[PDB]
């Protein structure tokens, strides 16, 4: 029932329109990726007059990772696994921009060294 | 009649 | 100030490309997506190179930020090879700027460059929602809907001119001239950033 | 008349030297576009440098504009073969106490900017084969309208209907 990530998704999408890539899903909720594409294919499922679709990544892997461009096609992923849900676009092309977003709250595998001020 | 004859 | 008339610089270089990029004026193979013409893009913006045409861009440009507070609104307008009559009107609006105050607060780079991308990308989306018919046989010009201007007659009243800067300025009065002053009217989403109102809407024919 | 003569008189006489360059009624390199500007514009005014055509355009414009009280529907006619049809129809629609001399002599920039922007705008069908010859009222013609005078007094519909 998780409706207070969709509202925050609504102005970035709606009321300006720069699109969310992964980041900002993780920096309002701190879900897991699993429960982001949960969150990302809630979305989807509840999408009403969307203006232009997402593409996935594909989880099936078989030593390839491709953002789906052949959308209708299944490009040597055939005996697919799964799809994590990203990069969803108002525009022609999936381009965001990027930026140092809070991390320390947000960093699902820390550093092997830890980072030290000294 | 006759115009743009006179300025022809 | 002096920055801020340098991201109105940037901004109007993204827009009035992107319009051009969009309506298929020039082939769209000289066109390529990048941050650097002459200085740091927000967005990738389809830009062609051709140095005359970007000389003409950055020229109309200074021009138009020349007189900074005159202008309330720019504009693009777009006119067919066919007819006069115009195709669409991009508005632009250059309203409760910074630089009229001169206030130095506030910088917030990051911030009006969010809102730039946040513009820029909503004029990406209404330029591809309109379709791709006549795809070609579509040209260019410009339009200022300003409040309180007339500079054409600096050429005149026998003046002695010296300087390069007012030879530059001469050469802006000597540009614009005043036209003589609705069937569509599409919505576009403005930077709402605090200093720099752009107030950005769309009219088709 | 009432103070829009001076300003239509000039309109026309540098509409004529620039049908008389862009439609190479003369040869093309016959001109100076060099030292003329017309009103403060920047494309160039290409009037013939000829002391007795300038006249002869001087008369005629001062002719046209002396019986302006009662003008007809004014056009320019560019003859070689047959034709019997009007190609640049500037028509003076006389207009009658507004003071417009500012805004008035800023609308005829706007005239001749949309003169212009038929001019360069325009095709070649053949060099020098051609002659202008003022009238008042190539396969196949074509209509092209260009901007009014509503700022000004008198209005001008400004139609070029080319070939």
């Amino acid at each position: 029932m998780d409706q207070k990530a969709s509202y925050f998704i609504n102005e970035k999408l709606f009321t300006e329109v720069k699109p969310v890539l992964f980041t900002d899903l993780i920096h309002h909720l701190k879900i897991g990726p699993s429960m982001a594409k949960k969150l990302m294919f809630d979305y989807y499922k509840q999408t009403t007059n969307a203006k232009y679709n997402c593409v996935v990544i594909c989880c099936y892997k078989d030593q390839t990772i491709k953002i789906i461009h052949d959308l209708s096609n299944i490009p040597q992923q055939d005996s697919i696994i799964d799809c994590f849900i990203y990069a969803f676009n108002p525009m022609d092309s999936f381009i965001p921009y990027y930026d140092i977003i809070d991390q320390k709250d947000c960093l699902t595998i820390k550093n092997s060294y830890e980072l030290k001020v000294s | 009649g006759k115009r743009a004859f006179v300025y022809g | 100030n002096r920055w801020v008339e340098k991201w109105l610089r940037v901004y109007l270089k993204c827009y009035i490309n992107l319009i051009l990029f969009y309506r298929n004026v020039y082939p769209p193979q000289s066109f390529d997506y990048t941050t650097y013409q002459s200085f740091n893009l927000p967005q990738f913006v389809p830009i062609n190179r051709h140095p005359a045409l970007i000389d003409y861009i950055e020229e109309l440009i200074l021009d138009v930020l020349s007189k900074l507070t005159h202008v309330y609104r720019f504009s693009i307008c777009i006119i067919n090879k066919k007819n006069d009559l115009c195709i669409e009107k991009y508005v632009l609006d250059f309203s409760e700027l910074q630089h009229v105050d001169k206030d130095d607060q506030i910088i917030t780079e990051t911030e009006v460059f969010d809102e730039f991308r946040s513009s820029l990308n909503s004029l990406i989306m209404h330029l591809e929602k309109l379709p791709k018919v006549n795809d070609d046989t579509i040209t260019f010009e410009a339009v200022i809907n300003a409040i309180e201007l007339e500079l054409g007659h600096k050429l005149d009243r026998n003046r002695r001119v010296d300087s390069l800067e007012e030879k530059a300025e001469i050469e802006r009065d000597s540009n614009w001239v005043k036209c003589q002053e609705k069937i569509k009217l599409t919505s576009l989403v403005g930077s709402d950033v605090g200093p720099l109102i752009i107030h950005q809407f769309s009219e088709k024919l």
